[PDB]
C-alpha cells in the first residue's frame, strides 16, 4: 500500500581524526596533510644553481686558497657549505666575518677583475710555506703580500677610480707579525699603518705585533677586510707597511643568491625548495623539516602534523 | 553539526553508498534500492575543493634570509635573530592551527547543511503524498514502484498524480 | 550557502526588488503585486553594517620605526632589518587575506539565512491554510485579497478565520 | 479559488566579484574596497609639523655645514630629506651614521645651548675651503676646530656638569690628517688622542693618517662621535690634538618625531598618514602604497585590493 | 542567530529554567509543568567546554628573550628590538581580538542551532497529532496526560497510539 | 488538547561580549582571556630565583668584594634591582649588554681557576676604590699586574682548553689618567694587550686622560672577554696594562635569563613571571607585561578579552 524513501549520506569503516574549534579528536571520512615532515634527504639540482663547495667554506674560495681556486669565478643560487671544510693557506681573521660571508653569499658570484696596481718601490707576490701552490710556497691567489724591496720600504700611495656602472669589492688585509724581528725584516718600518678609502669611507688600520696560537706552523695572522666602491667614485690605498694589497675587484650583484650549511648530497632531480636536510615538495602549505629554507617554500612551523577535513563527520 | 542532519537524525552514514556522498535508499513493493544523489556529492565536494585550492595557495619564495643556527656565542645581536625567527615561528603555527580548526569545523558544518538541504527539497518534492518518519526516511502513501521512486530522485515527480490515493491513505 | 535559499529553492533573485533586500510577491483574485520586508532587510543591513564597523575599527599610530629601504651593502643588521619588515608585511597579508575571506563566507551565509528566516515564519503563519511549493511560494488554499495578503506580511493573519475553507480545498 | 505568496531576494544585473573560504571569486551584489593603493602624490603639512631639508640631510643641519645654517634651532614631526641634498663643509664620515641619524629624527628639535668651554693653550676656531662660509673659508658651525697656538698644543682636559633635568647630546669629532707634516703643523703632537667620557662609559679614539681621495680639495677627514650626558652626570673632554671640539648641547626629546626620505612636493592639506609617495586617507584598514609611513595609517599589506562583501549572493539568472 | 531560533520564533528565554539550558513548558488536563532537556543542554555544554579548553592549550614556553626596556638611547639596534616588539605585540593582539570574535559570534550561532535541533526533532516525534504554533510551541490535538508529555520529551512517544483522536480534531 | 512549548534559560543581566558583526551583544555567561593582575611578588618556585640585592650580574661576575657572596652562584632568573651598586675600581664594559646577556643566558657564575704564570710582574695590585675587609682589594676574579723591580717584560701565555666545554675568560685593560701613572705602574710609555684563539683575536690600546672622578679615581678598566671552544687555546700578549684573568667560566647552555625588578620574593608556586610579580597562566593572554619569564600567556594591548560560555541572554522580547 505504500512504500519508504530514505535519505543518507555514505561512511567509511576507518576515517582520520582531526580537529575543530571545538575538538581536538573528531573522525571524517577523509583529510590531508598540510605539514610536509619527510625529505628525501638529498638536494636537487635544478631547478637552482647549486654550488657544492665540497672542501671549501665562501670566504675561503673568496680569498683564493689554492685548494680553493677551482671556484674561481663560479657563481651560485645556492652556495651549499660542507662540515668538512678546511683552510689551507696563510692563518686569517675576518672582523664581521658573517656579514662579509652574506654579502658575497647574497652577490651570488666570485666574479674577479685583475687591475693593474702599481707597487712602487716594493716586493711582491710574497709566499709562505703554510700556503703551498703545487710544490713551492704560495699564497692567496686574489691577495698580494708586498714586503721591502732591497732596504726600504716606501710610503705606497695607490688610486683606483671606478669607471664602470656597477659597485665593486675589493678584499685586502693587513699583516700582523708575531716578532719585532719579523715586522722590520719585512716592512722595515718598525710600525705599518694601512689606509683603505672611498670619498665617503675609510679604514685605518694599525698591525699588532704578538704571538696568537700555533696554526699551520706560524703564530702570525692576516686580517681580512673590504671596501665597496661605487660607480664614480675613487679606491685609494696609502701604506707604510703590512699591507695585504688586492689584486683586483669582485663585481657586485644582487639577486635571489643565498649560501646554506649542510651535508646532505646533491642529486640529479627537480625541486623548488631546499632544506639542509634535502630538499622538499612544496605542495603543502607548511612544512616541519627545517626553519632554515631556500627557494619556494612551506612555511615552517612547530606542528608535525595538521590534517585538513575533506570530507563529512564519520558515522559508521 | 549545525544543522542536525549528519551524526543527528541521520542515525548513521552508509558504508554501502560508494557512488556517492549523498544518496536515496528506497523499499516498494519491486523490491530495495540505491542510488547516488549526484547534485549535493557535487556541491559538497566543489566546496570541499575550493577551500584546498585556498589553503595550498600560494608557497612562498624566499631567497637570502637571516642565519637562524650559531656555533658561536655573540649575544645581543644574535638574540635579535633568534628572538625574531622564534617569534615568526610561533605567529606561524598559531595560523596554521586557527586555519585547520576554522576549516574543519566549516566543512563537518557544509557536509551536514547538505545532507539537510536533500532532505528537505525531497519533502518538499513530496508535498502531501509522504510523512517525514523522524529518522531521514519517508513514509510515502501511495504504490510508488522503481519509476516512481526515479522521478522522486530526478526531481520530475508529479504529486497531484498521486494525491488523492495518498491523501486517502493518510487520513 | 549554508542554508539553502539564496542560490538554493529560491531559484533567484529579483531584479525587480528595488526598495528592499528581501520582500513577497503575491498573486491573488485582485490581481498581482511586489512588496519589500523592512525587518529582514534592516536585520541583514545591521549585521553587515556592524562588521564593516568592526573591520574599519582601529588605525595602528606609529612614529618612528626602523628604516625600510637601504642605499648601501651592510650585511649582518640590515638583513636583519629586512627580514623582519618582510616577516610582518608576509604576516599582515595573510591577516587580511583571511579576514576578508572569513567574512564574505559568514555574509553570504547570513544573508541567505535571513532569507531562509522569512521563508519559515511565512510559513508557520499560514498554519494549515497553505503549502509549501518548494520554490519559496506558498499556495494558499483560500481567497485571499489584498488586505489578507498585507495581513501576512505585517504579521497579523489569523489562520482560523481560514482553515474551514483551506482544509476543504487543500484534502477534497 | 486561492492565491499564491511567494519570496524572494533581490539581484542586480551584475554585482562584484569577491573571495570566501571555498571560492576565488564569487558575485555579490556589493562590496567595499579595504586597500588603499592611491595617493595625491604630495604630503600635507598638516596636522603634523613637516620640515623640508631641501638640500640639507638631518645630519648636515646638526653638525652646521653652512648651507644649512637655516635650519639652526630647528623642530619638526617628520623631518623631510631630499635626494638633491648634498653636504658642502669639510669632508667627513660618521661611524653608525644612521643611529645618530634615528636618534636626531626621534628627538624631534635642533635646539643647540652654546657652553663656554675653555680651551686653553690653542687656537679655536679653525677652518678651511672646503667649508666656505660666504667667500672665505669656514668650518662647521656647531664644532670647534682646535689647533696649536704658537708653537705647542696642550693637553686638554676639560670638564662640563649636566645640572639640568634633561639629557644632554655632544657632538664631537677627530681629524684623520693626510701626512704627517699636516699632522705635526696643526698639532704638533706626532700622534693624537680624543677621549670623551661619563661617569660610566667612555669613547676613546686614535686619528689616523693617510692620503685619501680628494673632497673639495682634502684628503684630510673627519669622524663625527656622540655623548649622551643624564642629569647628574658629567662630560670630560680629554685630548693631546686633533680634537674637533663641541660649541655646546642639542636639547634632547622625547616624542613621536620621524624622519622620512622622499621627494614628493608638501602642500596645504590635512592628512594624518604620510608615505613617501604622498598622504594618503586612513579610512580603510589596510594600504599598498608604501611600507614606509608616517602617523595613523593603515597596515601595509602585499594586496593591491581585497574587497568586503557588503551584499548577498547575486543570483540574477538560474 | 543563524538559526533564527534564540532571540527568533521563540521570543525569548525562561528565567524561570534553572535547572537546564533547554527544556520543555506544557499544559495539559493535569495542569502545567516545565522540564529541563538533559541532552541538548549537555550538547551545548560540551561543545563550549571543548572550544574553552582548545583556547586554554598552550602556553608558550620562552625563557631568556631580547630586552624590551632600556634605559639609555642607542639608536640603530635598540630601534630595531624596539619594532620588533611592537610588532609582535600588535600581530598577537590582533590574533586575540579576532579569536574572541570568531569563538563568540560562533557559540551563539551553536546554541541557537541546540535550541533549533530540540525544536524539530519534538516536531518530528509529533508526526500528524500537532501543529507548530510559530512561537516554539506545539498545539497537540488530543489528551496528553503527564505520562504522555513524559513520553515526548524521552524519546518514546507513540504517533500511532493518538493518531485517529488527533485527526479528527484537526480536520 | 495539550500544549508544548521549547525554551530557552535566560537571567536577569549577562555579560556583553563582541563578535564579528556586534561591539556589544549579552550572553548569559562569559569567561576573562586576558590576565591583568598580579600579586606584586615573584614565588620563588618552580624557577630557581637569584636575588642580586646589592649587586649586578656583571658585577658579581667580575668579582666586586660586596658581591662575592655570589661566587659560583646558579639560577634561572637573576633578578637585579634598583638599589644595587658598584663599590671596586671604576670601569666600564665595551658590549655591556653582550656580556650581561651571555653570563645570564648560561645561567651560573661557576668559576674554574687555572694556573697563570706571570713572570716578571708583580701580581695582585689592589685598590683603596675596591677595598676587600679593612685593607684595599680588586676584584676576586681578575689580577691586575705591574712592574715587578723596575721592567715590566712582554708577557706572553697560553692556556689550552683540552675540556669538552666553552671557555669565558673575563679580562681587562687599564686606562690611567696620566703618564706618570702609565710609566709608574708598567714602564712602557704606552701598553698593549692582545688575547687570541685559532680563530679570533682582539688587541686593545689604553687611552691614558682623566675620566669623571669615581671614588677617588680618575682612571678607568676596560673589560673584555673571550670564549675558547674545546680544543682552542688561549694566548695573552700585553706589554703594560693588562688586568689578567685568574681562570675560567664554564658556560653552559639552558633556560637561565635575567630580569630587571624591584618586587619582593616569596614563597609561593608559580610558572610565569614578570617585573611586576608573578601571575597565573591559565588564561591565554596577560596585559600585565611585556616582559616575561617562563610558561606565560601572550603579552596583548587589551585588558579585556571576553569568551562567550553562555548562549544570548534573551529575558524580555
Ligand atoms: C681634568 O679635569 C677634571 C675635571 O675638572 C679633573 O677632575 C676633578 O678633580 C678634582 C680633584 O681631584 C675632583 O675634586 C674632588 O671632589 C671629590 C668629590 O666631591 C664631592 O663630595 C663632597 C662630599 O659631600 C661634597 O662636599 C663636594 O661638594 C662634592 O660634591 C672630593 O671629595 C675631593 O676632595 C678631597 O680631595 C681634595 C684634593 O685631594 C681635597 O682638597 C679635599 O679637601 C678632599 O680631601 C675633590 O674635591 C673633581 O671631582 C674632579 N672632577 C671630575 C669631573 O672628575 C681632573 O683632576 C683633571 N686632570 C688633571 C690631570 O688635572
Ligand atoms: C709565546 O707562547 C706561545 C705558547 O707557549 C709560543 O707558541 C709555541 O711556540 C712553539 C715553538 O715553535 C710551538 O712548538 C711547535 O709545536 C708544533 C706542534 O706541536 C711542533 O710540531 C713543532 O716542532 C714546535 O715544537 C708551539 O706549538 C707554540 N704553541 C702555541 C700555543 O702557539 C710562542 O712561541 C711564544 N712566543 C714568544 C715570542 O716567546
Ligand atoms: C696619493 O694618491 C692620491 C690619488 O692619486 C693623490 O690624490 C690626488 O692629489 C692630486 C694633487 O693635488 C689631485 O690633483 C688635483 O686634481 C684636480 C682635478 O679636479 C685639480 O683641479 C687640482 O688643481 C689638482 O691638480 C688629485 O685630484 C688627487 N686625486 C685623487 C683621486 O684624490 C694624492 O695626492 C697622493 N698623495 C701623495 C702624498 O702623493
Ligand atoms: C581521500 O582523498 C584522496 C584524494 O582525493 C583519495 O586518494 C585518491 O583516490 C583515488 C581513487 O582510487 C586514486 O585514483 C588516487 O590516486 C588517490 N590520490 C592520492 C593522492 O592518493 C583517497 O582515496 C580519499 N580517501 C577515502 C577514504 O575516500
Ligand atoms: C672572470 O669574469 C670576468 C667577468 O665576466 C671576466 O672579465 C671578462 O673577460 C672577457 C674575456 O676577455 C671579456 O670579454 C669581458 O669584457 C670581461 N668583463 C669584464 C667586466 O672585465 C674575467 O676574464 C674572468 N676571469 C677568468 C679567469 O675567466
Ligand atoms: C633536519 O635536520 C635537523 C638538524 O640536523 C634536525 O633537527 C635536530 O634533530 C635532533 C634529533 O631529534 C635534535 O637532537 C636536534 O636538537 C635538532 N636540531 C634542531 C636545530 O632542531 C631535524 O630533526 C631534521 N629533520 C628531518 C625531517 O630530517
Ligand atoms: C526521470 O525518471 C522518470 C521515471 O523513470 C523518467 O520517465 C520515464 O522514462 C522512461 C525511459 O525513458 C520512459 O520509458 C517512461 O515512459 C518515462 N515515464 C514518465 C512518466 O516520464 C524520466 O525520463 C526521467 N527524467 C530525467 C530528466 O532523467
Ligand atoms: C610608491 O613609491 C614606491 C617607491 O618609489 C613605488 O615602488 C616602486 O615601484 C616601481 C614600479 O612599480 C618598482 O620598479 C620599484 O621596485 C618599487 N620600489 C619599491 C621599493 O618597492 C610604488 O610603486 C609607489 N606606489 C604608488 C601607489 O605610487
Ligand atoms: C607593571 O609594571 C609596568 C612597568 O613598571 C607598568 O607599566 C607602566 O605603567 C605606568 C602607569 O600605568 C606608565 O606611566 C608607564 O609608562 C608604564 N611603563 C611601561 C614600560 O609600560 C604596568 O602598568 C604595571 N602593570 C600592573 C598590572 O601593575
Ligand atoms: C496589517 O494589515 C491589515 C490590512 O490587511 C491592517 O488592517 C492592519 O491594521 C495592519 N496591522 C499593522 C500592525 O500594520
Ligand atoms: C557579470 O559580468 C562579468 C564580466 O565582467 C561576467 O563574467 C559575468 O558572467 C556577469 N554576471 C552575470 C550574472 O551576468
Ligand atoms: C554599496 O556599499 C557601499 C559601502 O558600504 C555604499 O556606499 C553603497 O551605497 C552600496 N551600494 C548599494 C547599491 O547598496
Ligand atoms: C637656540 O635656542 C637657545 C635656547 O632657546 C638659544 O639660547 C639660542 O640663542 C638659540 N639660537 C638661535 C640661533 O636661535
Ligand atoms: C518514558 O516515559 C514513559 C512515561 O512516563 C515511561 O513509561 C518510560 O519508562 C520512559 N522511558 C524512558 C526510556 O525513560
Ligand atoms: C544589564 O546591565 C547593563 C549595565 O551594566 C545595562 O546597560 C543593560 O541594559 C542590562 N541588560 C538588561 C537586559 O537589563
Ligand atoms: C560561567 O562560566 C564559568 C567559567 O566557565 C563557570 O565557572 C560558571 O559556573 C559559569 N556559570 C554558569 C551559571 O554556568
Ligand atoms: C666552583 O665550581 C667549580 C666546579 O663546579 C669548582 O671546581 C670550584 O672549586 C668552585 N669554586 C669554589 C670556590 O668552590
Amino acid at each position: 500500500p505504500g512504500a519508504t524513501l530514505c535519505l543518507g549520506h555514505h561512511a567509511v569503516p576507518n576515517g582520520t581524526l582531526v580537529k575543530t574549534i571545538t575538538d581536538d579528536q573528531i573522525e571524517v571520512t577523509n583529510a590531508t596533510e598540510l605539514v610536509q615532515s619527510s625529505s628525501t634527504g638529498k638536494i636537487c639540482n635544478n631547478p637552482h644553481r647549486i654550488l657544492d663547495g665540497i672542501d671549501c667554506t665562501l670566504i675561503d674560495a673568496l680569498l683564493g686558497d689554492p685548494h680553493c681556486d677551482v671556484f674561481q669565478n663560479e657563481t651560485w643560487d645556492l652556495f651549499v657549505e660542507r662540515s668538512k671544510a678546511f683552510s689551507n693557506c696563510y692563518p686569517y681573521d675576518v672582523p664581521d666575518y658573517a656579514s662579509l660571508r652574506s654579502l658575497v653569499a647574497s652577490s651570488g658570484t666570485l666574479e674577479f677583475i685583475t687591475e693593474g696596481f702599481t707597487w712602487t718601490g716594493v716586493t711582491q707576490n710574497g709566499g709562505s710555506n703554510a700556503c703551498k701552490r703545487g710544490p713551492g710556497s704560495g699564497f692567496f691567489s686574489r691577495l698580494n703580500w708586498l714586503t721591502k724591496s732591497g732596504s726600504t720600504y716606501p710610503v705606497l700611495n695607490v688610486t683606483m677610480p671606478n669607471n664602470d656602472n656597477f659597485d665593486k669589492l675589493y678584499i685586502w688585509g693587513v699583516h700582523h707579525p708575531s716578532t719585532n724581528q719579523e715586522q722590520t725584516s719585512l716592512y722595515v718600518q718598525a710600525s705599518g699603518r694601512v689606509t683603505v678609502s672611498t670619498r665617503r669611507s675609510q679604514q685605518t688600520i694599525i698591525p699588532n705585533i704578538g704571538s696568537r696560537p700555533w696554526v699551520r706552523g706560524l703564530s702570525s695572522r692576516i686580517s681580512i677586510y673590504w671596501t665597496i666602491v661605487k660607480p664614480g667614485d675613487v679606491l685609494v690605498i696609502n701604506s707604510n707597511g703590512n699591507l695585504i694589497a688586492p689584486r683586483g675587484y669582485f663585481k657586485m650583484r644582487t639577486g635571489k643568491s643565498s649560501i646554506m650549511r649542510s651535508d646532505a648530497p646533491i642529486d640529479t632531480c627537480i625541486s623548488e625548495c631546499i632544506t639542509p636536510n634535502g630538499s622538499i615538495p612544496n605542495d603543502k602549505p607548511f612544512q616541519n623539516v627545517n626553519k632554515i629554507t631556500y627557494g619556494a617554500c612551506p612555511k615552517y612551523v612547530k606542528q608535525n602534523t595538521l590534517k585538513l577535513a575533506t570530507g563529512m563527520r564519520n558515522v559508521p | 553539526g549545525l544543522f542536525g542532519a549528519i551524526a543527528g537524525f541521520i542515525e548513521n552514514g552508509w558504508e554501502g553508498m560508494i557512488d556517492g556522498w549523498y544518496g536515496f535508499r528506497h523499499q516498494n513493493s519491486e523490491g530495495t534500492g540505491q542510488a547516488a544523489d549526484l547534485k549535493s556529492t557535487q556541491a559538497a565536494i566543489d566546496q570541499i575543493n575550493g577551500k584546498l585550492n585556498r589553503v595550498i595557495e600560494k608557497t612562498n619564495e624566499k631567497f637570502h634570509q637571516i642565519e637562524k643556527e650559531f656555533s658561536e656565542v655573540e649575544g645581543r645581536i644574535q638574540d635579535l635573530e633568534k628572538y625574531v625567527e622564534d617569534t615568526k615561528i610561533d605567529l606561524w603555527s598559531y595560523n596554521a592551527e586557527l586555519l585547520v580548526a576554522l576549516e574543519n569545523q566549516h566543512t563537518i558544518d557544509l557536509t551536514d547543511s547538505e545532507m539537510n538541504k536533500l532532505f528537505e527539497k525531497t519533502g518538499r518534492q513530496l508535498r502531501e503524498n509522504a510523512e517525514d518518519m523522524g529518522n531521514g526516511c519517508f513514509k510515502i502513501y501511495h504504490k510508488c514502484d522503481n519509476a516512481c521512486i526515479e522521478s522522486i530522485r530526478n526531481g520530475t515527480y508529479d504529486h497531484d498524480v498521486y494525491r488523492d490515493e495518498a491523501l486517502n491513505n493518510r487520513f
